[PDB]
RNA sequence: CAUCUCAUCCUGGGGCUGAAGCAGGUCCCAAGGGUAUGGCUGUUCGCCAUUUAAAGAGGUACGCGAGCUGGGUUUAGAACGUCGUGAGACAGUUCGGUCCCUAUCUACCGUGGGCGCUGGAAAUUUGAGAGGAUCUGCUCCUAGUACGAGAGGACCAGAGUGGACGAACCUCUGGUGUACCGGUUGUGACGCCAGUCGCAUCGCCGGGUAGCUAUGUUCGGAAGGGAUAACCGCUGAAAGCAUCUAAGCGGGAAGCCUACCUCAAGAUAAGAUUUCCCUAGGACUUUAUGUCCUCUAAAGAGCCGUUCGAGACUAGGACGUUGAUAGGUUGGAUGUGGAAGCAUAGUGAUAUGUGAAGCUGACCAAUACUAAUUGCUCGUGAGGCUUGACU
RNA sequence: GGGUAAGUUCCGACCUGCACGAAUGGCAUAAUGAUGGCGGCGCUGUCUCCAGCAGAGGCUCAGUGAAAUCGAAAUCGCUG
RNA sequence: GUCAGGUCGAGUAGACCAAGGCGCUUGAGAGAACUCUGCUGAAGGAACUAGGCAAAAUGGUACCGUAACUUCGGGAGAAGG
RNA sequence: AGUCGGCCUGCGCGGAAGAUGUAACGGGG
RNA sequence: GGGGAGUGAAAUAGAUCCUGAAACCGCAUGCAUACAAGCAGUGGGAGCACCUUUGUGGUGUGACUGCGUACCUUUUGUAUA
């Protein structure tokens, strides 16, 4: 709602209506539709939200996950089509709206406390 | 964005543990090497017994940046090292094993054993 | 860093061909005939059939 | 060949099917009223003149106000000329409109602005010069010029040095650019890529002319 | 550049700029009525006029934010009692700017800033 | 930071070859563009490492210190070797050792004022001309075809994807974001508790809206036409033959002219089109775009004001009440992340609820509440003459 | 020979010492040195390659008001 | 040469304050290049350069631990946690 | 049906590439 | 600070006071000057203005045009950068 009206009009045309309400220190599910060629299929990227950027159709959302001993962070455009589904499995209770700290930590000392009703 | 100086983690088993970028191939004045290019590089560690010595000068193609590769939707991914793969020669990769996940910039017809034997392809 | 001639008068001259000043924007007031500059009070304090500080 | 006169409006992102993203400017085209046709026997080329907008009656001179009353138009905001061939001047004629129909999705076009202005620059960012070292002895020259020539032969700075000056605000041309989409309930064209200018600026899209 | 850039500088770091606005705006909210410079008299209509918006609603909270931006308990008292339900019913516009010649030390063009309703 | 030459390093076009193909060697034409990063050394050079299509050769005060540096060399200190009785010295070596100038003229990069342009004005334009740009790799296909004993391996033509360079832009990814939010240390103050201000690099720390920005995103060097270079000709004599040439007719390059982009009528040759404005009286002779007096003051321009994604000042763009130009207000959006007060639990630090609350620069949209005035100045009164055409 | 991908410097050797050498001392030496040379870890705008922001000048306005220089100037380019 | 308070502090260091004294005798705008002085900076991390020059970095208290070598004192706050 | 190739000479041709701009008749020509 | 008035033979003899030069700086009038390249003059020369005259006159200016690289010193030789 900062731009024009017109701008407006043509990029909510395109709004997915169906999202998960998540916040920053959420483990969640993504899946990724990922293209073999022909063959189309699923692919699951799992891990805690850092990062949830709220611009509409601009909007974004980080997830890092440790992989394999390496740590990944994967921004998703939130309307992209390639984000088939977010699915949340836990919540977590943090402190700030950007949780870049983490990338710093690793193990027990990056363990995010869960939130609970 | 691999330049010359940058230090490589080696995301295999070929023997060596830091590379050191020493040139950017592909293109005179080319600055940086992304996911899936190939690198000049010099080996600085490497394991006792192995068939990498440090010293040596040999091929690598990226397979980690920190810096992230783009995707057509808009996304980033990014890793928390960067990493390289020993190539042959004519440019083949020399690894049976390879080490953290790899991202799929990779699936050509040159590094498909790189894939192939990856734990996980992004 | 310095002129290697001295500069004759004729071209000092020229030089200062765009320095003339302009006169102000007044207007008469006709609430009160007074003679000030346009949008500003006058030093009487009116403005606009306006008084500030009666 | 003749084309539309908009504003850029902003700047978007056009999802495809296939999940690729695709950055678009959306063009705002008031449809444009034909105010003018300038032939061989009149003038001594073909052109059509158009006007678009609108520009409240007592900020039209006289002469502008007679000039659109001779037409069926009314004041535009500005008056833009296309050149244009015969057979592209079929049913053209004045007081006609030119909408946003004549583009298709796809089509490929050039759009024309002005530039953002960022005043008086020097080297660095006028024409790409490389600073000198920060700091090793460096005096108090990081980021000046350097040489501006040579000894005693020629003996003077040549033409076309580049020199700091003023930078930006000009007529430019992009070249290339695809059309992603016609709203023609809107008013609208969507182009893929950037385009000169700044939102709110005037911008002409014409079809490309490398054909 | 400086495009679509809001806010001034006047040659003073942002605190000395910062407390010569709440000072000017004590001076207002005591006065009514104030002889600036034109560019002060101007941008000391975003600092002042917030202020009355926020008076216009008695609370402890918003008293409160009040002495954090005034930082005069007078020019509390002021605005919650008098200039407060003064300006209810009006949409913006507490203050008026009136160019007023220019400064005999300086040459700097002046201004008037009063508020509307006063007297 | 350059600019030129061509005796060409690459890329383009050809002749010959001890040219099978690939690839070379050599000569001719060709200056459009392009033409490494490092280690060592004060080095230029050179060697080496690794690239590249290539890492050209030169001129320019061995281009460039009123643009920078000061490592070498070439002041004064000191030492070594060597020479000298010595003061001292060097075919040498070593450690250390102040780099001034506010730019008048020319030049150049920008940006204005004046006047001119055959009455004045507001627009839109033509294009004489000028500038910019001009690079190139690899893969696929043709085709494992032509060629070759095999090995190997094309021309021509097509498609894709890169490097370097350039431009624009800020949707995305980031950076910054000292007028946005929060945490926290010390100290002082607000009478005090609570709350929350000043100062400590913005105190420090964590985020961050616009704008600006690259490392981000899109685009560009496409195709064509004309005249040619070397070169290849056709027909053809001089010279019964031959011969690209004398007559005549062709082909032919990244080069030339166009073509693409930008500027451009101070192009004084000052161009064109559309529309708009001005139609009063006298007197006096120097009898002529003559002078003075009265009446007139247009189209429009400027001053001034609110301003701007425009800007050093300017200029340029928008608006000035029959108005959204700026601010404010209202709503939204965003960012921050759970305000204060109160209650509750706890010995307390603190936690929870009220409530994703409170606050929220620059954004979007509405809204005359405040400020854009009632004005003034400039700009005139139908635009000389001579010919020729229509009248 | 070592160190580096690559080392005219550095270190360890060799001895062909142009032209070392024993109180104008020879060869070593713990500690010490704002001492000379070389290498490494960390750290970085030193750099690739620069971007944003803050303050002070620059710029505009008002006031005050220098300097060196200077034969006189109606003070362009190119080729000679 | 003398005096020299408070909080914390080893301190006459330092931050903020008291008593006391001051705002440094041109201002106002604007917020271009460029210069100076600072702050932050993706990825890389000496590739810079004559030379890591300059910057960045380290940094307190207690405890643990500390090599070669040594003139037996050191080195040594070695290093590091 | 004239043709061949030797001399001696007048005037021409090639040999003939450079760096700010034609630039090796002062220029137009 | 000045304008009058007054004094004085005189006040552009008024105290910065006899005379009051030049450089240098104003204002007024006439003519020239915004398509044109250089030691700034010289030879010619239209036009305009003002005086006068019945001028083949005078005074100012100078469109256009041919020619034309200061002076001194020192030198074989200097527009000499
Ligand atoms: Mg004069
Ligand atoms: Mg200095
Ligand atoms: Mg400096
Ligand atoms: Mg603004
Ligand atoms: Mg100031
Ligand atoms: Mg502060
Ligand atoms: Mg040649
Ligand atoms: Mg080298
Ligand atoms: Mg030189
Ligand atoms: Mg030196
Ligand atoms: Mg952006
Ligand atoms: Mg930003
Ligand atoms: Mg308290
Ligand atoms: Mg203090
Ligand atoms: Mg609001
Ligand atoms: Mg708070
Ligand atoms: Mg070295
Ligand atoms: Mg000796
Ligand atoms: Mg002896
Ligand atoms: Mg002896
Ligand atoms: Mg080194
Ligand atoms: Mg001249
Ligand atoms: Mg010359
Ligand atoms: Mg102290
Ligand atoms: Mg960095
Ligand atoms: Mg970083
Ligand atoms: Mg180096
Ligand atoms: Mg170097
Ligand atoms: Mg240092
Ligand atoms: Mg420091
Ligand atoms: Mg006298
Ligand atoms: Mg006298
Ligand atoms: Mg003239
Ligand atoms: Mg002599
Ligand atoms: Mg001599
Ligand atoms: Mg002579
Ligand atoms: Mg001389
Ligand atoms: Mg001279």
């Amino acid at each position: 709602s900062g731009k024009h009206p017109l701008v407006q009009a043509i990029e909510n045309s395109q709004l997915k209506t169906d999202l998960p309400e998540f916040a920053p220190g959420d483990t969640v599910v993504v899946q990724v539709k990922v293209k073999e060629g022909d063959r189309e299929r699923l692919q699951a990227f799992e891990g805690v939200v850092i990062a949830k950027k709220n611009r509409g159709l601009n909007s974004a959302f980080t997830v890092r996950k440790i992989s394999s001993g390496v740590g990944v962070e994967r921004v998703f455009q939130t309307h992209s089509p390639v984000v088939a589904k977010i699915e949340v499995k836990r919540r977590g209770d943090v402190r700030r709206a950007k949780l870049y700290y983490l990338r710093d930590l690793s193990g027990k000392a990056a363990r995010i406390r869960e939130k609970l009703p | 964005m691999i330049q010359t100086e940058t230090m490589l983690d080696v995301a295999d088993n070929s023997g060596a543990r830091r590379v050191q970028c020493i040139k950017v191939l592909g293109g005179s004045h080319r600055r940086y090497a992304s996911v899936g290019d190939i690198i000049k590089v010099t080996v600085k560690e490497a394991i006792p017994r192995a068939r990498v010595k440090k010293g040596d000068v040999m091929n690598a193609v990226v397979v980690r940046t920190k810096f992230g590769i783009r995707r057509p939707d808009g996304s980033v991914i990014r890793f928390d090292d960067n990493a390289a793969v020993i190539l042959n020669n004519n440019k083949a990769p020399i690894a049976t094993r390879i080490f953290g996940p790899v991202t799929r910039e990779l699936r050509t017809e040159q590094f498909m054993k790189i894939i192939s034997l990856a734990p996980e392809v992004l | 860093a310095v002129q290697q001639n001295r500069k004759s008068r004729s071209r000092r001259d020229m030089r200062r061909s765009h320095d003339a000043l302009t006169e102000n924007a007044l207007t008469v007031d006709q609430a009160t005939g007074e003679t000030h500059r346009r949008h500003h009070v006058t030093k009487d304090g009116f403005y606009r059939g306006r008084q500030l500080f009666a | 060949a003749i084309g539309l006169v908009g504003r850029k409006c902003g700047m978007t992102r056009i999802f495809t099917d296939a999940g690729v993203s695709v950055p678009v400017t959306v063009i705002e085209v008031d449809p444009n009223r034909i105010t003018q046709i300038k032939t061989l026997e009149t003038d001594g080329y073909q052109a059509v003149q158009v006007t678009t907008g609108e520009r409240r009656e007592s900020r039209v001179t006289n002469a502008q106000k007679g000039h659109f009353a001779k037409a069926g138009v009314a004041a535009g905001r500005l008056v833009k000329e296309f050149r244009v061939t015969e057979a592209e001047l079929e049913g053209r004629e004045v007081g006609g409109t030119i909408g946003v129909d004549l583009f298709t999705v796809g089509q490929i076009v050039d759009v024309t602005g002005q530039s953002k202005g960022k005043g008086f620059q020097g080297g660095v960012k006028r024409w790409n010069f490389r600073t000198q070292d920060a700091t090793h002895g460096n005096s108090v020259s990081h980021r000046v010029l350097g040489s501006t020539g040579q000894n005693q032969t020629p003996g003077r700075v040549f033409k076309g040095k580049k020199m700091a000056g003023h930078l930006g605000d000009e007529r430019v041309t992009v070249q290339g650019l695809e059309i992603v989409s016609v709203d023609t309930e809107r008013s609208v064209l969507v182009v893929k890529g950037a385009i000169p200018g700044a939102t709110g600026g005037d911008v002409i899209v014409r079809p490309t002319i490398k054909a | 550049m400086r495009h679509r850039n809001s806010g001034v500088k006047l040659g003073r770091t942002s605190s000395h700029r910062k407390a010569m606005f709440q000072n000017l705006a004590n001076s207002l909210f005591e006065h009514e009525l104030i002889k600036t410079t034109l560019p002060k008299a101007k941008e000391l209509r975003r600092v002042a006029e917030p202020l009355i918006t926020l008076a216009k609603n008695d609370t402890v909270a918003n008293r409160r934010l009040a002495f954090a931006r005034t930082r005069n308990a007078a020019t509390v008292g002021k605005l919650f009692t008098v200039l407060g339900p003064r300006y209810k019913e009006r949409n913006g516009g507490y203050l008026r700017v009136l160019k007023a010649g220019f400064r005999a030390g300086d040459a700097a063009p002046m201004a008037y800033v009063e508020l509307v309703d006063r007297e």
